[PDB]
RNA sequence: CCUACGGGCAGGCGCCGAGGGUAGGGCCCGUGACUGGGGCGAAGUCGUAACAAGGUAGCUGUACCGGAAGGUGCGGCUG
RNA sequence: CGCGGGGUGGAGCAGCCCGGUAGCUCGUCGGGCUCAUAACCCGAAGGUCGUCGGUUCAAAUCCGGCCCCCGCAACCA
RNA sequence: CGUGGUUCGUGGAGCCAUGGGGGAAUCUGGGCGGACCACCGCCUAAGGCUAAGUACUCCGGGUGACCGAUAGCGCACCAGU
RNA sequence: GGCGAGCUAGCCCUGGCCAGGGUGAAGCUGGGGUGAGACCCAGUGGAGGCCCGAACCGGUGGGGGAUGCAAACCCCUCGGA
RNA sequence: UGCGAAUGCCGGCAUGAGUAACGAUAAAGAGGGUGAGAAUCCCUCUCGCCGUAAGCCCAAGGGUUCCUACGCAAUGGUCGUCAGCGUAGGGUUAGGCGGGACCUAAGGUGAAGCCGAAAGGCGUAGCCGAAGGGCAGCCGGUUAAUAUUCCGGCCCUUCCCGCAGGUGCGAUGGGGGGACGCUCUAGGCUAGGGGGACCGGAGCCAUGGACGAGCCCGGCCAGAAGCGCAGGGUGGGAGGUAGGCAAAUCCGCCUCCCAACAAGCUCUGCGUGGUGGGGAAGCCCGUACGGGUGACAACCCCCCGAAGCCAGGGAGCCAAGAAAAGCCUCUAAGCACAACCUGCGGGAACCCGUACCGCAAACCGACACAGGUGGGCGGGUGCAAGAGCACUCAGGCGCGCGGGAGAACCCUCGCCAAGGAACUCUGCAAGUUGGCCCCGUAACUUCGGGAGAAGGGGUGCUCCCUGGGGUGAUGAGCCCCGGGGAGCCGCAGUGAACAGGCUCUGGCGACUGUUUACCAAAAACACAGCUCUCUGCGAACUCGUAAGAGGAGGUAUAGGGAGCGACGCUUGCCCGGUGCCGGAAGGUCAAGGGGAGGGGUGCAAGCCCCGAACCGAAGCCCCGGUGAACGGCGGCCGUAACUAUAACGGUCCUAAGGUAGCGAAAUUCCUUGUCGGGUAAGUUCCGACCUGCACGAAAAGCGUAACGACCGGAGCGCUGUCUCGGCGAGGGACCCGGUGAAAUUGAACUGGCCGUGAAGAUGCGGCCUACCCGUGGCAGGACGAAAAGACCCCGUGGAGCUUUACUGC
RNA sequence: CACCUCGAUGUCGGCUCGUCGCAUCCUGGGGCUGAAGAAGGUCCCAAGGGUUGGGCUGUUCGCCCAUUAAAGCGGCACGCG
């Protein structure tokens, strides 16, 4: 769980790489069920609209299955576990008895060989998807839907998961990775287990280059600019903020809440 | 050292050519203007 | 050069070689602006920590804090 | 030389604006409690208000001059 | 209610237009005469067309107290070269 | 109101390039070690914004040039590779 | 309608001036020829320079520059008979090369559809889009000039028709395949190269020797099928089937049974192959280039050997590495006297490019410009290797002014006695060092480093003996790593060329990286990493009027914003003010509601206008919280049994009065503080003290190994830096022939002193000095040139930037 | 102070090259002395010539080391880009 290196170069001294033992025989990444070509692109129609992106290794997309109700009843065999560059979590290749193949975001524990399945039926065991209402209160789940039939959206990042805290009406109360207490419709599919590859949070990029491989170009502080182009640029030399800390566009960036208040979603939430 | 002019037949046509001029409303005016002035060449050769 | 000459001596070269030189290490001693605590010194300053529930039982390993003794936390010992 | 502030019992601070009244803590002195000291309690004394002028009926107070005190300023060069 | 137009810059601010809200009547119905009311008058909104008198000069011609090759059009000449 | 990313900056798609030498990570195999281990040793192995240095990319110090060979150049030197 | 001025405008001609220059210091010399004319054109001979080029081949760009004849006014930095120049004529040949009647990539365009005052913006399919995918030509000959294009030889593709043989044929649809990274790398080949005592070949014996296993030259290229050698790809059969938006017999999944190997099948590379073709030196021809002979040329062995080929080869690794068509399979309509598949035969096969330059005199730089320009080839020997360095092959060049001379001075070089940093802001500069092998190597450390630490020894040639490996048969030969021994020569053996000076000690930044294109490369930016904060997903945020899009085909181990900046030990107190966060109360508050009451006009019903109470958001007030939020973090006085100092005390104020650590510092004013160290001497440097004008904890505090073309201090080494200069070399300067600029310029017949003058006089006064005109030199003056001062002020001139300035959006 | 110069009179220090003044640092000649001698003190004459090398700092200056007959002051656009 996490590789170290001997300091045979600086930066290698602190550099740390993911363990890839979980990766069942793998390298080629299963054409057909994905990949699709993924359009590396750092702007919209012309203009940069997210700073400091671009470059970094080319990458093939894996079209994964964020709606398991797609094949209720039909069981599948876990054929493989493989590396997916487009996400922190790792993916499992599912061989359905239909002869259909699909990638699922691999949960912790999921071993190659297991049968897996989705539906109101379905044995509450890691890898299986069900509508939320039919899941035992207190069970930890992942890849949750937020509205019935709209595909999984919550708890998918490596290591994450939601907890089921109780039910009330057509909804059940989830505790999301953020710590928020959310009502979600009971018909929304989730899948038992936590996400897995939870040592992800413990890698140390080690050097600037590494950030670059991940498509992350250097980020420059407002402090290092001029008044023309940031609320923090100017002085002679070093200089405190001399105002409440701001973003390039003028807004405050320390505590100033930003969620739209009158959002209809408001009456389905209750936490941090 | 490397100067500013770096000739490239395709770029030139793609940028100043007749067809490119006819797409933009602004371009169509460049033609209108040159045609009215009596230019012998409405577009780079 | 000498013969008692298929030799000896002078003389030449080589080895090692006292030591001198260049360079880098190791141990010990002396000394140094300044700095750390320590001991000792008839009658200096500040408090009162301990000895009698020592007037907050005490001591204790650790940790933080405070002019100072010390105080507090955690656990321990009863002396 | 500039600008602002300040000088009041032995110490440190009020009162100066809005003229007529000098007030606070500490200290000092006398007496209590103690075997004694300190703490504590009861009493008390002590200042012309930096200085020299002027205004006023009257000046710590309002005005001007000198003397010090604190702080800021002294940039293009 | 919010604006534009008119000489009208919110003014006593009508008139004409209209983005928003409300929302009629058919001659005894409606609009206007500078807030508003009365009176007295003018005129018939929410469909459309309509010559001529008017503007201009790429073009043709006629004229000049207009230029005469550094002038006159940038070009009298193969110049928008 | 238009013209410009054929210079320059960033990004996107598709190709190309980096003489030669050095250092010798993990892993692996073996031996030792232990109750089992950690671990040690040898070989093997060939990692790295690792080392030296051409191409290539630079532009550090000095000299020259200054109506220049040059509206940024030349020589020596130097950085990355 | 009158010009002398406007750093006026257009034009012409002057001055500087026969002056600077004539564009890389790779270099020239003679003979012959041509011609009106020759250093400059042609030819020969000699000399020099490039050779990972300064040679050759592509791609861009250029667009007649190409070959030939005639020619020299201009262009050519001189000349010109010459030319890339003037005139004319000629020259570019493709089913197989490149591109198009193929494919898709970013992106572009865009039926449907969405949005926008108009213009127009978006957008699924589709279409366009290439140096990527797909796709059939190799060798040689020929022209003044084109050639994989013409030709010769051998070989191949598609399309149409027909014949035969085979099969359910049939697509834009289903499936497979195409199909993919980086580093390292095996086997076998090829290109390429070396050697040969072997094969072929004109000749050669000089100058002392050599007729010799001598010298010199050459010893190949292409090639179907078949055949070998080496590799790539691939399991076969059966049953079940609900998945691959219809249907599949195909693919997927399951079961069973046979191979598990490349066996077989298939594809590629290389060898061989019918035949075809090339074929040196030297000599002879005339060139302006080529042509004859050599020739019935020979045409073979050995060795080195790729980064290229077999190719979709193998291993490892993480950052996880296009698409679509061709192709194959599957079935659907449909058709199955169709159709498709195989073989053979006959016919058919279009458009564009093709000259020449292409690291450059033909491209980008106003120039025949010392700059810039992407891909491939790039031989030999030596040097550890190499594309490095020296010389050299093929090939190509001497750079389009020359001849002299031998000053100063300048540039680029070489050497220097004694000294050796005394130079200077500084060892700036230069020198020293320098490759390989061996011995050897400290503090400290994050255990990797520091290390090429430092400091040393070896280094050539000759003979003798000897180990191991590759290729061959184990063998010889050839090639490759060595080892031991005895000797030879010089001042010197990496004998030339390419090739670190070293150490000690501070500051800043952890580090590799990034930057002010053209005065700053840094202690600035970035960086892994730490913290705060926002964001539940139609996320926040960003772009846009919108649609839409980025975020992300991501989902809190994620994304945005901010500060800090590896790592180590740490990061204190203040929430009074400002920000942000929380607070269903209360205060205030707009439109609106509400209307108590009032007013205008009517005879009146009425019409019309004001208008209190009270009910009405956010915001603000108010109550709280919050420090890796903006920020802030005290004054006077006294006191100890020498003195001094003050652990202690009094009092005033605050939201709280600066903790650790550090400190004359990238911070210290006084200041060269004081003391110690270094030095003969130290305003700097190092250590320390603390009186911190005016350090102090994520605008982080204090340290830290390694790292640095950063900045400081010291020493050793070595020196022309210096005492202090000297000599020498070459390119200029100078003279002669050719060509011939420039800024500047009121006109000039343009001297010194002491005065005077708008206060610094060639130009005025007095006196002094002084025949007329040049050339080489120096730079004191002409308030010398250049630029309508950038500093300063002024203008109710401008512009970028800020904020609790104003007012808006 | 603001008179020439803002359609430009380049600014400290060093280097180089000097030239001039004398109110003389040394050497020469003097008077006086509280001048025994030697050595000084002070004033007068005198500008011919001479007036060192180093450490520190950008420094001028100054401090210091080692010498010296002496380690002189000033002007020349604080002489001289
Ligand atoms: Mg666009
Ligand atoms: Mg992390
Ligand atoms: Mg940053
Ligand atoms: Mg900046
Ligand atoms: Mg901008
Ligand atoms: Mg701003
Ligand atoms: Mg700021
Ligand atoms: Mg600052
Ligand atoms: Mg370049
Ligand atoms: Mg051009
Ligand atoms: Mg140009
Ligand atoms: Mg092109
Ligand atoms: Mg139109
Ligand atoms: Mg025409
Ligand atoms: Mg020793
Ligand atoms: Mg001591
Ligand atoms: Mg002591
Ligand atoms: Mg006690
Ligand atoms: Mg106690
Ligand atoms: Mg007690
Ligand atoms: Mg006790
Ligand atoms: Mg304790
Ligand atoms: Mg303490
Ligand atoms: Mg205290
Ligand atoms: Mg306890
Ligand atoms: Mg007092
Ligand atoms: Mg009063
Ligand atoms: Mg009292
Ligand atoms: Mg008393
Ligand atoms: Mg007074
Ligand atoms: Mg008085
Ligand atoms: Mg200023
Ligand atoms: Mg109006
Ligand atoms: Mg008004
Ligand atoms: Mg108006
Ligand atoms: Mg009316
Ligand atoms: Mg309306
Ligand atoms: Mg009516
Ligand atoms: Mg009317
Ligand atoms: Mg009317
Ligand atoms: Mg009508
Ligand atoms: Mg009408
Ligand atoms: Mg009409
Ligand atoms: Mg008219
Ligand atoms: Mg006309
Ligand atoms: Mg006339
Ligand atoms: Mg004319
Ligand atoms: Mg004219
Ligand atoms: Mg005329
Ligand atoms: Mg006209
Ligand atoms: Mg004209
Ligand atoms: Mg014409
Ligand atoms: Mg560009
Ligand atoms: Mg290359
Ligand atoms: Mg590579
Ligand atoms: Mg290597
Ligand atoms: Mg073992
Ligand atoms: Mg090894
Ligand atoms: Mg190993
Ligand atoms: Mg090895
Ligand atoms: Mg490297
Ligand atoms: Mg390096
Ligand atoms: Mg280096
Ligand atoms: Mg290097
Ligand atoms: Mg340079
Ligand atoms: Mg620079
Ligand atoms: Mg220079
Ligand atoms: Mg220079
Ligand atoms: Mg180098
Ligand atoms: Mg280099
Ligand atoms: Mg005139
Ligand atoms: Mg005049
Ligand atoms: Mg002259
Ligand atoms: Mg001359
Ligand atoms: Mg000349
Ligand atoms: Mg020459
Ligand atoms: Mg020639
Ligand atoms: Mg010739
Ligand atoms: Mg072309
Ligand atoms: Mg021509
Ligand atoms: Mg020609
Ligand atoms: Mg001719
Ligand atoms: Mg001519
Ligand atoms: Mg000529
Ligand atoms: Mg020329
Ligand atoms: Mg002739
Ligand atoms: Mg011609
Ligand atoms: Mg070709
Ligand atoms: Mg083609
Ligand atoms: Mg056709
Ligand atoms: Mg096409
Ligand atoms: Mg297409
Ligand atoms: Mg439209
Ligand atoms: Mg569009
Ligand atoms: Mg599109
Ligand atoms: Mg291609
Ligand atoms: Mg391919
Ligand atoms: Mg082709
Ligand atoms: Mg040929
Ligand atoms: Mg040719
Ligand atoms: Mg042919
Ligand atoms: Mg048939
Ligand atoms: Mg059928
Ligand atoms: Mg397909
Ligand atoms: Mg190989
Ligand atoms: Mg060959
Ligand atoms: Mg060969
Ligand atoms: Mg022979
Ligand atoms: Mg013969
Ligand atoms: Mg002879
Ligand atoms: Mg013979
Ligand atoms: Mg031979
Ligand atoms: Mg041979
Ligand atoms: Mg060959
Ligand atoms: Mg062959
Ligand atoms: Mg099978
Ligand atoms: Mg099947
Ligand atoms: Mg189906
Ligand atoms: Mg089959
Ligand atoms: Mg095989
Ligand atoms: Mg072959
Ligand atoms: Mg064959
Ligand atoms: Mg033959
Ligand atoms: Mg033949
Ligand atoms: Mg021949
Ligand atoms: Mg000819
Ligand atoms: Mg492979
Ligand atoms: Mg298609
Ligand atoms: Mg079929
Ligand atoms: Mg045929
Ligand atoms: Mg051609
Ligand atoms: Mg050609
Ligand atoms: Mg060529
Ligand atoms: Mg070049
Ligand atoms: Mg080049
Ligand atoms: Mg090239
Ligand atoms: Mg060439
Ligand atoms: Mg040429
Ligand atoms: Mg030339
Ligand atoms: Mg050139
Ligand atoms: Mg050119
Ligand atoms: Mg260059
Ligand atoms: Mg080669
Ligand atoms: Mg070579
Ligand atoms: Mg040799
Ligand atoms: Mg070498
Ligand atoms: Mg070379
Ligand atoms: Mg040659
Ligand atoms: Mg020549
Ligand atoms: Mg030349
Ligand atoms: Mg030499
Ligand atoms: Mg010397
Ligand atoms: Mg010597
Ligand atoms: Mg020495
Ligand atoms: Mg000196
Ligand atoms: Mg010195
Ligand atoms: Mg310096
Ligand atoms: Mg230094
Ligand atoms: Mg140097
Ligand atoms: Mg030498
Ligand atoms: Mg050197
Ligand atoms: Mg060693
Ligand atoms: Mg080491
Ligand atoms: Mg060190
Ligand atoms: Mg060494
Ligand atoms: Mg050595
Ligand atoms: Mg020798
Ligand atoms: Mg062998
Ligand atoms: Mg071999
Ligand atoms: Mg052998
Ligand atoms: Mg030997
Ligand atoms: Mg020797
Ligand atoms: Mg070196
Ligand atoms: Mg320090
Ligand atoms: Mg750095
Ligand atoms: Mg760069
Ligand atoms: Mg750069
Ligand atoms: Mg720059
Ligand atoms: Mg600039
Ligand atoms: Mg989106
Ligand atoms: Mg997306
Ligand atoms: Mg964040
Ligand atoms: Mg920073
Ligand atoms: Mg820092
Ligand atoms: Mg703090
Ligand atoms: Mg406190
Ligand atoms: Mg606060
Ligand atoms: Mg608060
Ligand atoms: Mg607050
Ligand atoms: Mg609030
Ligand atoms: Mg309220
Ligand atoms: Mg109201
Ligand atoms: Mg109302
Ligand atoms: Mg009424
Ligand atoms: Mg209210
Ligand atoms: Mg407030
Ligand atoms: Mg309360
Ligand atoms: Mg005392
Ligand atoms: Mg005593
Ligand atoms: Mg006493
Ligand atoms: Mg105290
Ligand atoms: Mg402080
Ligand atoms: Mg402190
Ligand atoms: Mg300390
Ligand atoms: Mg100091
Ligand atoms: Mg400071
Ligand atoms: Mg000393
Ligand atoms: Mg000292
Ligand atoms: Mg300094
Ligand atoms: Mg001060
Ligand atoms: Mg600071
Ligand atoms: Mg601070
Ligand atoms: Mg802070
Ligand atoms: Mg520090
Ligand atoms: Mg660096
Ligand atoms: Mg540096
Ligand atoms: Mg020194
Ligand atoms: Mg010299
Ligand atoms: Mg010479
Ligand atoms: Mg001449
Ligand atoms: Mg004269
Ligand atoms: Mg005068
Ligand atoms: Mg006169
Ligand atoms: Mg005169
Ligand atoms: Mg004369
Ligand atoms: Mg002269
Ligand atoms: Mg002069
Ligand atoms: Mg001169
Ligand atoms: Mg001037
Ligand atoms: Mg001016
Ligand atoms: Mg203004
Ligand atoms: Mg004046
Ligand atoms: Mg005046
Ligand atoms: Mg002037
Ligand atoms: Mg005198
Ligand atoms: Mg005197
Ligand atoms: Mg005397
Ligand atoms: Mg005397
Ligand atoms: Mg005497
Ligand atoms: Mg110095
Ligand atoms: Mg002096
Ligand atoms: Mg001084
Ligand atoms: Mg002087
Ligand atoms: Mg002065
Ligand atoms: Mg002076
Ligand atoms: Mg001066
Ligand atoms: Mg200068
Ligand atoms: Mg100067």
């Amino acid at each position: 769980a996490v590789k170290k290196f001997k300091p045979y170069t600086p930066s290698r001294r602190f550099m740390t790489v993911a363990d890839f033992s979980e990766i069942t025989k793998t390298e080629p990444e299963k054409s057909l069920v994905k990949p699709l070509k993924k359009t590396g692109g750092r702007n919209n129609q012309g203009r940069i609209t997210v700073r400091f992106r671009g470059g970094g290794h080319k990458r093939l997309y894996r079209i994964i299955d964020f709606k398991r109700w797609d094949k209720v009843g039909i069981p599948a065999k876990v054929a493989a576990i493989e590396y997916d560059p487009n996400r922190s979590a790792r993916i499992a290749l599912l061989h359905y008895v239909d002869g259909e193949k699909r990638y699922i975001i691999a949960p912790d524990g999921l071993q190659v060989g297991q049968q897996v399945v989705a539906g109101p039926d379905a044995p509450i065991q890691v890898g299986n998807a069900l509508p939320l209402r039919f899941i035992p209160v207190g069970t930890v789940v992942h890849a949750v839907e937020l509205e019935p039939k709209k595909g999984a959206k919550l708890a998918r990042a490596a290591g994450t998961s939601a907890q089921i805290q109780g039910r009330e009406g057509d909804y059940v109360i989830l505790r999301l990775p953020s710590g928020e207490l959310r009502k979600v419709h009971g018909e929304c599919y989730a899948t038992v287990g936590a996400v897995g590859n939870a040592d992800h949070k413990n890698i140390v990029l080690g050097k600037a280059g590494r950030s670059r491989w991940l498509g992350r170009r250097p980020h420059v502080r407002g402090a290092a600019m001029n008044p023309v182009d940031h609320p923090h640029g100017g002085g002679e030399g070093r200089a405190p903020r001399g105002r409440p800390p701001a973003s390039p566009w003028g807004w405050q960036t320390k505590g100033l809440k930003t969620r739209k208040r009158r959002k209809p979603s408001s009456r389905f939430i209750i936490a941090r | 050292m490397k100067r500013t002019w770096q000739p490239n037949r395709r770029k030139r046509a793609k940028t100043h050519g007749f067809r490119a001029r006819m797409r933009t409303p602004g371009g169509r005016k460049v033609l209108k203007r040159r045609r009215q002035k009596g230019r012998w060449r409405l577009t780079p050769a």
